[PDB]
């Protein structure tokens, strides 16, 4: 009503008087304080031309920067804070796959003198946490998880696996069914099929999993603010 | 001590300020100060210890640079660093690289005043996930990924450190190394070629580095911040 | 678009402006 | 309204305030069109509202709520004792349901009767305060302990809660049947009930006559009587049981609010309706058995809240060894003394209620406060140092013009009774203060930390009581005001 | 200085309130001014009521004088 309306006046004029008081703040500071600005923060992008090509089924965290041409199919995942470079070169990840969060996929050498270094990771690949991959082919279904980093025109194949610490460098031809360790790396097991197993299921149940924190983290404002008052009445 | 009076005193103004707007908002039957949004700020002080890009050196609107760091021309900081001057400063010089999943760390407070500065100068290549704690690279330099060295090491002058390997505290490599391994021992020497080629890396990063940044400056889309208001 | 469209807070923003000012009143008749 | 009732205005506000939050309570507690909402915060806040503006009427009106002389004085006469026991009462009952707003929600039990209570009894004790009758006094307890009664077991899923509650119930009615069957005797010996004719009749000429027998037993049971409701150390039974069993709300309200009352109304008797050596001797040996019982108990406890209990009857102790003689400067350092045991147990109660639901019944869960929380390890050393005794505090004072006035009175023995069991008092607490930093056997980092207006409540009463000495003259002026405006 | 004393100690309860729960000390700036003024007035308010008890008591003490003087 009229009420309405002149409170509604007196709002803005105060919130004006706010406004002013701030910035006489930063001005008795100044100098030193970098106030804050908006995102300004991509979770996809190109570079010369190429655009990113993903899924509609997959999850990507709002903190992943996917940039270059990545080629990213179907019941897959990049979680919190990855970065899947491939400005240089092509990056084309399977189906099925994911990136467990904090980790990094980079090719360097398109095209120099005739050979040429693309990147490929295969269906229902789990790369965990930290893992760096620089200029890679891991064949479908395959293990590499916990701080791992793959050097070179390394080639894991066929449910192989590198575990926690594996350094491997430099066009290593990992055998179809082992796993690797070492810094350097060497293998020390023979990947029982129970394991074998293991990875299939990881790759299935994590997939669910990415649906779940999709299905949360793409939530608009209002959406939110309704879950959280719901949420704490609830508790009550 | 009298700027840090002005500063608390600032922060009191402008917390007072803070508080009246909210005031003035709920006055005026709108909440929308409450959309929870990650601060984030790329580029972020203490006191007065602010750090110092100069023009012309891209950093990735993701990264994190807080404390006395400060960085001069030709330089990268991709996506994913963490580059911190809170109690002693990082200075690092021109044509360099430090990517993506990497931070130069500064050791959090040791008793005595035994927390070395960090310095990286220009032509060095530090590639993912490098973690530099109170370290001295020097000129072209090479430190390829995985790649740790703590406190009190000194690399210098066409000097390269291969791959997943850690330095420990007090160790130098001069001109024409390589060290690998857990931990850091000697492998070989270099090549002409292989130094040049440090060279053309870093060109070649700092050319990458210009096109991602002019990419990055490119009017923030606003098609899907609309898409987003609207659902 | 230029109204608040909640009643009973602006009632009780009515009750809260009367009550500063009947309490600066009141002081005036210190 | 008709300008007689000028004389009872805070009763008949309190009351009115009461009446109109029950009925909110109920309806919009059972009303389908919201949810089903427990009105406990709600009615709670009007409650407080409704107390701090019965405050401001009784104190701002006080020289008209004198104005209904003889028509009132048929039940009640109102001087400035009764002015001030009630503004502190007031204050009592505002501070105690202000700390108490969050254990409500806290501990999740929804009954706002919880607050319509509380509100009912501050009236009871009122009335009490200012009681000129025997009857309108016994009446006026029974409304208060009936409240009590109702209010102890709360929680019924709960297992302390029944069995508190009902030995609560049956020491009250207990204490209370007895003080009837005194008031009895008295009227069928005496041939009266009012305080004026009881003074008139018995005063100077208590010498022993033919049926001068039956008023002596009759003035023996009420001592008894009352002395229950003061937990009358050997009549202490079950006080520290129902201390634990209760909650602690309504343990706070039940050792802060009561005992000042209760207090009031044994000055106003022993004034008027005594004996040459009777009430002063009946008292003079419950003042030493609660002062030894205090220390010898307190000594060893393994709960926080039994050591409670027995520091409120120690402190209790020392205030009716305060009331041995009846001179001006004994009174005037008797009632200084019940006010900084009020503030002091306030205070106590904030604390030990901050820390509540982690450490459901410990007393070894000082798991490093001095680490974890230090300034609330500070604030626990100042109150439990001015419980006990320590150089200036407002408890250390408190004791001192108590023996002071013992001194100067001529009682000799007091004393050192006295003194001893505040040295060992001393020893056992600062003994248990340093035991803070030697090292911590568990660990219970608290999700509880003092929302807000438990912090401001605690903070306003921890820096009066290291701050009393600087300035502490109004208190005693208020004092002699009080005590000499008693009876002369 | 009655209201400067005051002054002093609303301030000092307040940052009191404030660090008594975790959060810093001055968490909202805006009510160590509250508390400043209430610390005041209270003070003031308080030094006032103690010279009127007093004078109430001198005049009480008075009267009792007469209570006295015809007992001799
Ligand atoms: C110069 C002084 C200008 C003060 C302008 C009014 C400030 C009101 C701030 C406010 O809305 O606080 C709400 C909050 C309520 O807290 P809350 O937990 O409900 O959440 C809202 C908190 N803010 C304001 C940060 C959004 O009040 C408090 O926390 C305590 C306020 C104490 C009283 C302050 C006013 C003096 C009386
Ligand atoms: C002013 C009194 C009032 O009712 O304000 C309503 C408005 C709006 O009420 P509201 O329902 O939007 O929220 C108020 C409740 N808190 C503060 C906890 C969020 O509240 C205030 O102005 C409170 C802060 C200023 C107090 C002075
Ligand atoms: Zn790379």
């Amino acid at each position: 009503g009229t009420l309405g309306r002149a409170i509604y006046s007196v709002g803005f004029w105060i919130r004006e008087t706010g406004q002013a008081i701030d910035r006489l703040g930063s001005r008795l500071q100044g100098g030193y304080f970098f106030q804050e600005q908006l995102s300004r923060h991509r979770t996809l992008m190109n570079i010369f031309d190429k655009a990113p090509v993903v899924d509609k089924d997959v999850f990507v965290a709002p903190s992943a920067s996917v940039i270059g041409d990545v080629q990213v199919g179907r019941g897959s995942s990049i979680w919190y804070g990855c970065v899947l470079r491939g400005d240089v070169n092509s990056i084309r990840v399977g189906s099925g796959t994911n990136i467990q969060d904090n980790s990094l996929v980079h090719v360097a050498k398109s095209n120099l003198s005739g050979k040429v270094l693309p990147t490929v990771i295969g269906d229902n690949v789990t790369v965990g946490h930290s893992a760096v991959l620089h200029g890679c082919t891991v064949e479908d279904e395959a293990f590499v998880g916990m701080g791992a980093v793959l050097l070179d025109g390394v080639v894991v194949e066929k449910n192989a696996m590198v575990a926690a610490g594996a350094l491997v460098r430099q066009n290593t031809r990992i055998p179809s069914g082992e796993v690797w360790a070492g810094n350097p790396a060497k293998f020390l097991r023979k990947l029982s099929n129970e394991e074998i197993t293991f990875i299939s299921q990881s790759a299935i149940n994590y997939t669910n999993l990415a649906q779940v924190h999709a299905a949360e983290n793409s939530k608009s404002y209002d959406e939110i603010e309704f879950e959280k008052v719901l949420r704490k009445k609830y508790a009550r | 001590t009298l700027g840090r009076a002005f500063y608390a005193v600032g922060f009191w103004i402008r917390e007072t300020g803070q508080a009246i707007d909210r005031l003035g908002s709920r006055l005026q039957g709108n909440y929308l100060f409450q959309e929870q949004l990650s601060r984030h700020r790329p580029l972020m002080n203490l006191f007065d210890k602010y750090p110092s890009v100069h023009k012309d050196a891209f950093v990735a609107p993701s990264a994190s640079l807080l404390g006395d760091v400060h960085v001069g021309p030709a330089s990268s900081i991709w996506y994913g660093c963490v580059l911190r001057g809170d109690v002693n400063g990082i200075v690092i010089g021109s044509g360099t690289n430090i990517q993506d999943n990497s931070l130069v760390h500064v050791a959090k407070s040791n008793l005595t005043g035994k927390v070395l500065p960090t310095i990286i100068g220009d032509n060095v290549t530090v590639g993912h996930s490098a973690v530099l704690q109170g370290c001295t690279v020097e000129d072209e330099a090479f430190i390829g990924m995985g790649a740790t060295l703590l406190d009190g090491v000194y690399v210098e002058k066409h000097a390269m450190v291969a791959a997943g390997a850690l330095v420990r505290q007090n160790t130098r490599i001069p001109y024409g190394e390589v060290w690998g391994g857990n931990p850091a021992k000697f492998l070989r020497k270099l090549t002409e070629d292989e130094m040049a080629f440090f060279s053309q890396s870093a060109l070649n990063y700092s050319n990458l580095a210009q096109a991602h940044a002019a990419e990055n400056a490119k009017e923030l889309e606003e098609t899907e911040f609309v898409k987003v208001l609207h659902k | 678009e230029r109204v608040s469209t909640d009643k009973h807070r602006n009632y009780a923003v009515v009750a809260g402006t009367i009550t500063i000012l009947g309490a600066l009143g009141w002081y005036l008749k210190g | 309204m008709f300008n007689l009732f000028l004389a009872v205005y805070p009763e008949i506000f309190i009351i009115n305030a009461t009446f109109i939050l029950l009925i909110h309570g109920v309806v919009f507690s059972t009303s389908k069109k919201y949810d089903y909402p427990p009105l406990v915060s709600n009615v709670g806040w009007l409650g407080l509202l409704s107390v701090l503006i019965t405050l401001l009427l009784l104190a701002a009106g006080a020289p008209l709520l004198t104005i209904a002389h003889l028509f009132r004085n048929n039940l009640f006469r109102r001087d400035n004792f009764t002015y001030f026991c009630q503004i502190l009462l007031l204050l009592s009952t505002a501070g105690t349901i202000s700390m108490c707003f969050d254990f409500f929600e806290q501990e999740r039990f929804d009954a706002f009767e919880f607050i319509v209570l509380i509100l009912l009894s501050t009236c009871s004790m009122l009335f009490m305060i200012s009681a000129y009758d025997s009857i309108a006094m016994y009446l006026a307890i029974e409304l208060q302990s009936l409240c009590f009664y109702v209010m102890a077991a709360s929680k019924r899923k709960s297992e302390f809660s029944t069995e508190a509650g009902l030995k609560y119930l049956i020491l009250g009615a207990f204490s209370s049947g007895i003080l009837l069957f005194g008031c009895s005797m008295i009227y069928g010996s005496t041939g009266a009930t009012h305080f004026d004719q009881l003074a008139k009749i018995l005063t100077g000429y208590e010498i022993t006559g033919a049926r001068s027998s039956g008023i002596f037993m009759g003035i023996l049971f009420i001592a008894v009587g009352s002395l229950f409701k003061i937990t009358a150390v050997p009549f202490h039974m079950w006080a520290p049981d129902i201390y634990e069993g209760s909650p602690t709300p309504v343990t706070a309200f039940l050792s802060i609010a009561p005992k000042i009352s209760i207090f009031a109304n044994i000055s106003r008797v022993s004034i008027y309706g005594s004996y040459g050596a009777t009430l002063q001797q009946i008292f003079c040996f419950c003042s030493i058995a609660s002062m030894i019982l205090g220390a010898l108990a307190a000594m060893a406890q393994t709960k926080v809240k039994r050591l409670l209990a027995y520091s409120s009857i120690g402190h209790v102790g020392y205030i009716c060894t305060g009331f041995s003689c009846g001179t001006i400067e004994g009174i005037q350092s008797l009632l200084i003394g019940i006010f900084i045991y009020a503030l002091m147990t306030i205070d106590a109660f904030a604390i030990v209620l901050a820390l509540r639901q982690t450490r459901v019944k410990y007393i070894a869960d000082l798991g490093a406060l001095a680490k974890t929380n230090p300034i609330l390890a500070i604030t626990f050393s100042i109150t439990m140092f001015s419980y006990v005794g320590i150089p200036p505090l407002a408890g250390f004072c408190s004791k001192f013009y108590l023996f002071f006035a013992a001194l100067g009175c001529g009682a000799y023995f007091l004393a050192p009774v006295g003194v001893v069991t505040s040295v060992i008092g001393c020893f056992y607490y600062i003994r248990l203060a340093k035991r803070m930093f030697f090292d911590t056997p568990r660990t219970w980092i608290l999700y509880e930390p003092m929302d807000r207006d438990k912090s401001l409540l605690l903070a306003m009463t921890s820096s009066f009581i290291t701050l009393f000495f600087p300035y502490p003259s109004p208190l005693f002026s208020v004092t002699h005001q009080m005590a000499l405006s008693l009876y002369l | 200085s009655a209201t400067t004393i005051g002054a002093l100690l609303g301030l000092g309860t307040q940052m009191y309130s404030n660090a008594l729960r975790k959060l810093p000390y001055m968490r909202h700036p805006w009510e160590h001014v509250v508390g400043m003024g209430l610390g005041a007035v209270f003070v003031n308010q308080l030094l006032k009521w103690e010279a009127q008890v007093e004078q109430d008591l001198d005049k009480m003490l008075e009267k009792a004088k007469a209570a006295n003087e015809r007992r001799y």
